[PDB]
């Protein structure tokens, strides 16, 4: 998967 | 209208009021003002995930 | 400009016909048909079908 | 995996 961003 | 978003890959959670998701879901888009978490209804569960997860539905 | 992206495998039945896996990444070339769009995978060109794929951003 | 649309 893309990187899952900042929460 | 009512845009709907097909989940690209699987979203495993790792925070409280995040939608989990597999491959092929579709989401009802409710808000997407953040570039990056999106908030959706996927069933009778309803929170916020990856943008980049997803894309448009029919 | 413009990328797009397999939401499932495609084996072509047809000549011209691209052929792709769930994942890869295409770049567009033609879409002048609805239907089927020309695009480049790599080192191969060809037609593949519109409902095949979806916008691939790119960062 | 929908169907294909007819070639030209």
């Amino acid at each position: 998967p893309p990187p899952v961003g900042p929460r | 209208e009512t845009k709907f978003v097909q989940a690209l890959f699987d979203f495993n959670p790792q925070e409280s009021g995040e939608l989990a998701f597999k491959r092929g879901d579709v989401i009802t888009l409710i808000n997407k003002d953040d570039p990056n978490w999106w908030e959706g209804q996927l069933n009778n569960r309803r929170g916020i995930f990856p943008s980049n997860y997803v894309c448009p539905y029919n």
